[PDB]
């Protein structure tokens, strides 16, 4: 699982904007079809949008500026 | 006892309430609170509508909980829509006003 | 004291009090508030000390 | 879709728009077809079908035909549904008056026509006709007439006349009526009307008439017209078995009004006589009335049963309608209840679920995941698969519960810790097993309790499950930052077991090479787990910029440990494990590690915590027998000396040498004194043993004993009740409060009589009655702090003021009980904290005093900072993060869109079960200081108090105050300022009783005015014949007298008139009544002599109540309501008079002193705003007027923290400052200035606050005002949306004050968002509300 | 009730607050088994139909 | 056959439970050893004595 | 008057007793609604009937004042009926 979500909160930091952010990117992952920027070790969609968050790899600006990216093309 | 669907009551279409009647637990003000001292408010959203009395948004939710994904569509409370309705029929005119 | 406070000076008078007490608004009369008060109390039917 | 809710007055227009038909039969169905008659209140053509997609006569079934109106029945075929939500109407016969328009105790009807109700009234139920616009016949407007009187007015008046009688006339004069004309004649009335009640009157008159202007309604729409139907669905006729019928009370009230008036309408047409016309209508005004609120003028209507029928309004109001019960305490789906057991093997964040339970709550989950992998061809194959239970179903329901959490919550849920999240772990059986460090947090035990188990579904709430609610995240109390998962019993019994030395166990002296080794050692059995060894320890500290450099040192401890080291992690120190480790050692450690390593290391360390302490405490076989209980040796010799003591008293009391009253509390005390030694010889007999030897010689150390064991560590238990195990059970009470003289000399190792025992059941069922009166008033009390708080919310980052409130350790008398770290820690600096030598900055500004900046302000000793209050915070509609603080349940500064008032309301109001309705000798040594100090040099040069705000400190070496003593007026200080003193010290006396008067010089005394039988009386001493002049008051002294004042000026040796020493006005010092002037007359006496000698709080919940509800005392303190001179005048008049004629300012300000009060000022003395003149409880609203709004907010955390600390209770400051910021935002405007507020009005802070500064910032001048002081209740009242007002308040006073006022609702607070149903604008949804605001914007 | 063979020891938090460690022994020789009696009931009745 | 916790005695002040399980033990061992006599076929005479 | 002196004891204490109402009340006959009638018009203002001796106020002082002023007519009323069957009967 995933006992603490301390550094993930570092990253954001906001709480309530890291569970938007979270959500945001899990819906991405697991109805609208997206491969994640880390390995899946038999984790939930929710856990692993999480640990892509502690990572620095999505954040609310990365995700908007792929998404415009996809927009455009 | 554990619910996941069952019987609904007639004029306030929230689950009933017990065992043999296979109810729901009762979600009351001192957990609203609670939930609310938290930043929980999607979770209080889905515990007011989705999951008590939003007659159309009940069985949305189902379909897509069937359907892998985890997502709501709440509506409007029909507790709200009777109150609504009660008001009105005193001599009093409340209404929804456009956005 | 009481007696000196006392609205009354006969018994047809405290009768008529009593009855104006208990059903107020009607026409007392001296027959009709004796009886209320020989009934209300002195009367075997309606009320018993047991 | 919709972002308001707008309420007015409904136009006979309007409610036909609604309706889709007319309702003319109180027919409901057919009694044996049980099919809708044709207009009846269950009508098919009017509510819609009765089956979905079907006509009623049956020709058209099939949906193909959606849309169209059977002919033979007019029956629309569609949903049947849509039966819930149309209305009917019924045409009235003849207007009738709306209930709550009528007979609302302001009564908008006849405050809109200026009319009495009872006039009203009999116009209404034909008692009186009326006049409508009577025009040039001599008749005036809204005229009583009675019937007689009309009739001789109609005689010899051939005009119209214009009278009428009924709700007709009523109608007839709102219509008429003209507001703006109305508005026209109020403006010229009040140009030339300046008179107090007759001004009053027109403005509150004008103000209505402009509010109904604006609001768009109509008078004449408050008369009924057309009456509203609702739809049947909502009150329903329903079939049960066997043929009974159930029915809703509405059914009948709408008969009711149906059968009235269809026969008013046949009555109608048949001419009858006017007597039967006027009674049925009266007869349809009932029936309407009790229609829309039944009983509410009338006594009531009664069914079938006694029982009054429930209206339409008695389905809105009350503790049961809709505005309250169902839209935030309703059933919900995917959820459970069980009981819980323990699984102690449990981690933090995860609980046991039964599978069957979760087989259950799970389902759809199950059934999406089958189909997904092929399992099942279909959903109906899936539903029997899961029904039969196999063997694949019990593998997917554990992918399912994989990571998901659930949320767990106990009955009473007290605090926010009441519902938290925890990944499920499947498990056999049929109770859920809670992790035990959890059960502190939920109050909860396992004898039987039960919890509810919720799943979350979103995407959103199960993130917020695991990122907001999870237990792992959630280790400090919200009250205050400790730790809340500390272990509690037997972790702790354990623990203490394993780290305690004995004096000569196995292997003491051996060396080891570590912890290991030391375990090692203990599972062979060659060494005792209490074995004072010597044993190589490495440890790190972050002595660095994060590094944790270790060291390695010898040295000495137990076995047992070495062996606990094992656990704590790297950056600790090793003092921690070193000691006995009792309940507060661990807490201590836990909060120790969490403040230096952070929360992943904490929650690990506390788990291994609670494995060892388990493992432990089952290794040491601890137990409790009977011997374990021992009773002194002597205590029969107390017990009969203690008899003897008090045989002699009650035999001297028998010889009348002793009082009744007297002699009890000898006994008493007698009794006391006995218990207490008893407990002493106990407790010492107890606590410590004999053990031989590492020589041979005898040892003392604590004991073994296990009752002992568990009361020292804090297991379980406490001296108290190991007193009544093994001393004497002690002093019982009465029935009347009163103390039972006599003792229960028993205890329950031995046995109690039975009179001992039918005297203890007395306590047992008083306390027992008690417990549920605490938990009642306790609830109160928090649903009442959450009405006034709950919209609170964090929505700034820093709003920029500087100013807030100046903390100082706070000290009663003698030793300090708080000092100022806990007070400053986690607070944010308003102004830079100079180094006690002036040199530099310490603390620059805005920083967060976390642990290390309190650390280097003890080092400093400083003992005064000021911090940034919620209070005083320049944010609008909220408040700023850096004036609140940080979280303290999660440890850094607080985040925008926090509910800090619910969090507040829920840790003030928490803490409330466990609260029960209950000269100088400088202890310790330091330079005593001295503050608002006057004095003059006495006979023997000692000092003598002059002031009446003289303040003593004992200042210490460092300069930090450790006592502070008021020193009473008119007494002499040994010591001075700077005189360094020492223990029992007295540093002054002064007498108990008698004001004394004092002078200031040298000199003698005339007795001006002061003449003996005429203002004064020769009371000289009749034994010692010592003169004792008394001054006699106005009725005391002669009348001539009376009006003369007595004065005692100071006159010297020359014959001259002594002037006050240092002033121009002469030595008069006037004494009044009562006055003990034992000086003879015109006596010459020295400096400051005593020219004269005048002779001489609840506690609890309900304290805690009365101090937010803003209560004035009844004994209110006077204070200095202005700075300036005392004086006096006009007395006798019922109440003495003062006045302070400011020094230059006029107004000298007179007040209406009782005079059975006892003034504290010299009728000749100057005082400051905010002085006291009496004396006795200070009232809330004087500090706040004479005193600022920070002189406030300090008196009521000091005195309701008083009420917490009494009882150990610790809640931080925090939350008893935004409660009161939301008591005092009303303010009171006393100058309009240039803004647009008229002077004698009460509006918003936040809004006078920021119509001025805008003002400001432009060329005009800003609005003075007063600040306002509620109680959490009016403070409530005062909330601008009628949804959310109408959830705790009066509904039907909510709603017709709303409606009249044609007001508009816009859904921005967190009550109001609830029961519309969508996010709430605090937490995670604070973000949503911002961009809805911003396209509103746009 | 039954005559139990009772000690007073932690053994392992397993009866932690007020929990209670029970052999299985007990639940083999149907100590504390219980018979219960419950009655169902089925109704025909005569419908519209 | 059952385990309990000590440390609910002491605040709970209930120790008629703790004599309850010494005379219990007291009386089961006043069982037991008639049960031995009665397995070692023993003469009435010795049980009557015991 | 007298209701003026009922009302003076009920702020004093905040609450009163059945009887002490009862007796204060004018010597004006009142049919029984009345006397319901009345009680509210008390409890307008806020009182506590509680048929024997004795929880926050929450009263708008507008509601305050129209109560006291309809209490006032109370007891210059001379023979008020708020019954249709009484009103029917004279
Ligand atoms: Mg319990
Ligand atoms: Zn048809
Ligand atoms: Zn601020």
């Amino acid at each position: 699982a995933r006992v603490t979500v301390q550094d993930a909160v570092e990253k954001i930091g906001n709480r309530f904007d890291l569970v938007l952010v979270a959500a945001r990117r899990a819906r991405q992952m697991q109805v609208g079809g997206k491969d994640p920027l880390v390995p899946e070790e038999n984790d939930k969609t929710t856990v692993i949008a999480l640990r892509e968050i502690e990572e620095g790899l999505i954040n609310n600006q990365i995700l908007d500026v792929r998404e415009r990216q996809e927009q455009q093309e | 006892h554990a619910r996941s669907t069952g019987s609904y009551s007639l004029v306030t279409q929230q689950p009933l309430g017990g065992k043999a009647q296979f109810g729901g637990q009762r979600f009351g003000e001192m957990e609203v609170w609670a939930l609310e001292a938290y930043g929980a408010a999607y979770t209080l959203q889905e515990m007011l509508t989705v999951k008590s009395d939003d007659v159309n948004g009940r069985t949305k939710m189902y379909k897509n909980i069937v359907d892998g994904n985890h997502q709501m569509e709440p509506g409007m409370p029909e507790s709200f829509n009777v109150l609504l309705k009660e008001i009105r029929s005193l001599g009093i005119n409340i209404e929804l006003e456009d956005e | 004291e009481t007696l000196r406070v006392d609205p009354t000076n006969d018994r047809l008078s405290a009768l008529v009090e009593i009855y104006r007490m208990m059903r107020p608004g009607e026409p007392p009369t001296r027959e009709a508030a004796e009886s209320l008060f020989e009934n209300l109390f002195f009367s075997e039917d309606r009320y018993d000390l047991s | 879709e919709f972002d308001a809710i707008k309420i007015a007055l409904a136009s006979p227009d309007m409610i036909r728009s609604w309706s889709f038909g007319e309702v003319k039969k109180p027919e409901t169905i057919n009694y044996r077809t049980f099919k809708p008659e044709r207009d009846g209140l269950f009508c098919a053509r009017i509510f819609g079908p009765v089956k979905d997609y079907e006509c009623l006569c049956g020709k058209y079934k099939r949906l193909k035909h959606r849309g169209v109106i059977c002919e033979k029945c007019g029956v629309e075929v569609t949903q049947t549904k849509v039966r819930r939500e149309r209305m009917g109407h019924i045409e009235l016969a003849s207007p009738t008056a709306h209930i709550w328009f009528l007979k609302s105790l302001p009564s908008r009807i006849g405050l809109l026509l200026d009319m009495p109700l009872r006039d009203i009234e009999r116009v209404l139920y034909f008692e009186s006709y009326v006049v409508i616009e009577g025009g040039m016949t001599n008749l005036e407007r809204q005229q009583i007439l009675t019937e007689e009187q009309y009739l001789d007015a109609l005689e010899e008046f051939g005009d119209e006349f214009d009278a009428k009688m009924g709700a007709e006339a009523i109608q007839a004069l709102l219509k008429s009526m003209d507001l703006e004309q109305e508005c026209e004649q109020l403006r010229e009335e009040l140009n030339e009307t300046n008179s107090e009640t007759k001004r009053k009157k027109l403005t509150k008159r004008i103000k209505l008439l402009e509010a109904f202007v604006q609001s768009g309604n109509k008078p004449e729409w408050m008369i009924l017209t057309v009456l509203p139907v609702l739809p049947p669905d909502l009150r329903p006729l329903v079939p049960l078995d066997g043929g009974r019928f159930a029915t809703s009370d509405l059914n009948d009230l709408y008969r009711r009004v149906i059968n009235r008036n269809n026969r008013l309408k046949r009555l109608l047409d048949l001419a009858a006589p006017d007597i039967i016309v006027r009674n049925e209508k009266r007869m349809l005004q009932e029936a309407v009335d009790a229609l829309l609120d039944n009983g509410r003028r009338g006594r009531a209507i009664t069914g079938s049963n006694k029982r009054p029928l429930k209206s339409l309004a008695d389905m809105i109001k009350g503790k049961q309608g809709r505005f309250r019960q169902n839209l935030l305490g309703k059933r919900v789906d995917y959820s459970g209840r069980s009981v819980i057991t323990v699984g102690p093997y449990l981690r933090l964040h995860q609980c046991g679920l039964p599978k069957k339970m979760a087989l259950e709550l799970f389902k759809p989950f199950i059934y999406g995941k089958l189909e997904l992998r092929g399992l099942a061809t279909t959903i109906k194959a899936a539903k029997k698969m899961v029904e039969r239970e196999e063997a694949v179903v019990w593998d997917i329901l554990d992918e399912v519960i994989r990571e998901h959490p659930v949320l767990l919550n106990r009955a009473p849920t007290l605090h926010r810790l009441g519902i938290q999240a925890f990944e499920p772990v499947l498990i056999e059986g049929k109770a859920i097993q809670l992790h035990p460090l959890v059960c502190a947090a939920y109050n909860a035990d396992f004898d039987g309790d039960q919890m509810a188990v919720h799943v979350p579904l979103t995407l959103e709430a199960q993130l917020e499950a695991r990122a907001l609610m999870m237990s792992t995240n959630n280790i400090l109390s919200p009250a205050n930052g400790e730790p809340i998962i500390v272990p509690s019993q037997d972790v702790v019994l354990g623990l203490y077991y394993m780290t305690r030395d004995c004096v000569n166990a196995k292997g003491e002296g051996m060396v080891l090479t570590g912890p290991k080794e030391a375990e090692r050692l203990y599972r062979s059995g060659l060494a005792s787990l209490h074995a004072r060894v010597k044993v190589r320890i490495t440890e790190y500290e972050k002595d660095a910029n994060g590094e944790l450099v270790a060291k390695t040192s010898l040295k000495d401890t137990t076995v047992g440990r070495a062996i606990l080291w094992m656990i704590v992690p790297k950056g600790l120190p090793y003092s921690i494990v070193n000691q006995a480790l009792g309940k507060k050692a661990i807490s201590k450690m836990l909060n120790t590690c969490y403040r230096i390593l952070g929360l992943k290391p904490t929650v690990i360390f506390a788990d291994q915590i609670m494995y060892t302490g388990f493992a432990y405490a089952a290794r040491s076989g601890a137990s409790v027998g009977i011997d374990d209980m021992v009773i002194p040796e002597k205590k029969h010799e107390i017990i009969s000396e203690a008899e003897a003591e008090v045989a002699e008293i009650q035999e001297q009391f028998q010889s009348g040498l002793v009082t009744a009253g007297e002699r009890y509390n000898k006994v008493i005390d007698i009794w006391a004194a006995a218990n207490d030694r008893v407990s002493k010889a106990m407790m010492d007999n107890l606590q410590t043993e004999t053990v031989i030897n590492r020589d041979g010689q005898e040892e003392k150390q604590v004991s073994f004993n296990s009752i002992y064991m568990m009361a020292d560590s804090g297991a379980r238990g406490s001296a108290a009740q190991i007193r009544q195990l093994a001393g004497m059970r002690g002093l019982m009470a009465k029935p009347d409060g009163s103390i039972i003289e006599t003792p229960i000399t028993a205890n329950f190792r031995e046995g109690l009589n039975v009179l001992q025992y039918f005297i203890s059941t007395h306590g047992a069922r008083k306390g027992l009655a008690d417990t549920a009166l605490k938990t009642a008033n306790s609830g109160y009390l928090t649903r009442r702090l959450v009405d006034v708080a709950q919209d609170l919310v964090v929505t700034e980052d820093d709003c920029g003021t500087h100013e807030g409130i100046m903390m100082t350790p706070v000290i009663e008398g003698g030793d300090v009980k708080e000092p100022l770290r806990d007070r400053v820690l986690g607070r944010v600096t308003a102004e830079d904290v100079l180094k006690p030598g002036t040199a530099d900055i310490l603390v620059p500004r805005n920083t967060l005093l976390h642990e290390q900046w309190c650390d280097l302000l003890e080092e400093n000793s400083v003992d005064a900072v000021k911090v940034r209050s919620v209070v005083s915070c320049d944010t609008d509609f909220g408040v700023c993060a850096h004036c609140y603080g940080r979280d303290l349940a999660r440890g850094h500064i607080i985040n925008k869109g926090e509910a800090i008032g619910v969090i507040a309301a829920q840790s003030i109001g928490e803490p409330g079960t466990q609260l029960t309705m209950r000269s100088i000798q400088v202890k310790n040594k330091g330079s005593i200081k001295l503050s608002n100090v006057k004095s003059v040099v006495n006979s023997s040069g000692k000092l003598v108090i002059t002031s009446r705000n003289t303040e003593l400190k004992l200042i210490d070496e460092f300069g930090r105050t450790k006592e502070s003593y008021k020193v009473p007026y008119g007494a002499v200080l040994a010591k001075g300022d700077g005189e360094q003193v020492a223990g029992g010290e007295t540093v002054a006396n002064w007498d108990p009783h008698t004001m004394p008067v004092i002078t200031e010089v040298s000199g003698f005394v005339r007795f001006t005015d002061m003449i003996d039988g005429q203002t004064i009386t020769r009371q000289t001493d009749e034994l010692t014949g010592l003169s004792s002049l008394v001054v006699l008051d106005s009725a005391e002294r002669t009348a001539g007298g009376k009006d003369l004042r007595p004065a005692l000026k100071i006159v010297d040796a020359q014959g001259n008139d002594v002037l006050i020493p240092g002033t121009d006005m002469p030595a008069q010092y006037f004494l009044p009544g009562k006055a003990i002037v034992q000086l003879e007359d015109g006596v010459q006496i020295s400096s400051g002599d005593t020219l004269a000698r005048i002779p001489q709080i609840t506690g609890g919940l309900p304290r805690v109540a009365d101090l937010f509800e803003a209560r004035r005392p009844k004994e209110p303190a006077i204070l200095a309501e202005i700075s300036g001179i005392v004086s006096f005048g006009k007395e006798t008049k019922g109440k003495r008079r003062l006045v302070i004629t400011p020094v230059d300012g006029s107004d000298p300000y007179e007040e209406m002193i009782p005079k059975w009060r006892q003034l504290n000022v010299f009728e000749g003395e100057r005082v400051e705003r905010g002085d006291v003149i009496s004396d006795g409880p200070e009232a809330p609203h004087d500090i706040l007027r004479l005193r600022g709004v920070h002189a406030v907010t300090r008196y009521i955390v000091n005195e309701v923290q008083d009420v917490y600390r009494l009882q150990g209770v610790k809640i931080n400051d925090k939350h008893i400052e935004v409660i009161v910021r939301q008591m005092l935002r009303k303010a009171t405007i006393v100058n309009a200035g240039s803004s647009d507020f008229l002077e004698g009005e009460q509006v918003e802070y936040s809004r006078v606050k920021i119509a001025n500064r805008e003002l400001e910032a432009n060329g005009k001048v800003g609005a003075t005002y007063s600040r306002d002081l509620l109680g959490i209740t009016k403070a409530s009242l005062a909330t601008e949306s009628f949804i959310s007002a109408a959830s705790f308040q009066e509904t039907t006073r909510v709603l017709t004050e709303a409606a009249v006022a044609g007001k508009r609702d816009e859904l921005r607070g967190l009550k109001e968002n609830v029961i519309v149903g969508r996010l709430i604008p605090a937490g995670t949804g604070y973000a949503y509300h911002q961009d809805r605001m911003r396209r509103r914007a746009a | 009730g039954q005559n139990m063979r009772v000690a007073f020891m932690p053994w392992n938090g397993y009866n932690f607050e007020d929990s209670i460690l029970v052999s299985e022994r007990v639940v083999q020789e149907d100590r504390f088994t219980t018979i219960h009696i419950q009655e169902l009931a089925c109704v025909s009745r005569d419908t519209k139909l | 056959d059952i385990v309990l916790n000590p440390l609910g005695v002491p605040s709970r002040m209930n120790i008629g439970q703790i004599l309850e399980t010494h005379l219990g033990m007291a009386a089961k061992g006043i069982g037991d050893k008639i049960n031995a006599m009665l397995k070692q076929q023993q003469e009435v005479a010795k049980l009557r004595e015991f | 008057s007298q209701l003026k002196l009922l009302v003076t004891r009920g702020k004093e204490q905040g609450y009163l007793t059945y009887a002490e109402v009862n007796d204060h009340l004018p010597e004006d006959i009142v049919d029984s609604d009345q006397i319901e009638d009345i009680i509210q018009m008390i409890n307008d203002m806020g009182i506590q009937v509680m048929e024997e001796a004795p929880a926050e106020n929450t009263a708008d002082e507008d509601a305050a004042e129209a109560a006291a002023q309809v209490l006032s007519s109370v007891e210059s009323e001379i023979g008020r009926t708020t019954d249709p069957v009484r009103m029917y009967m004279r």
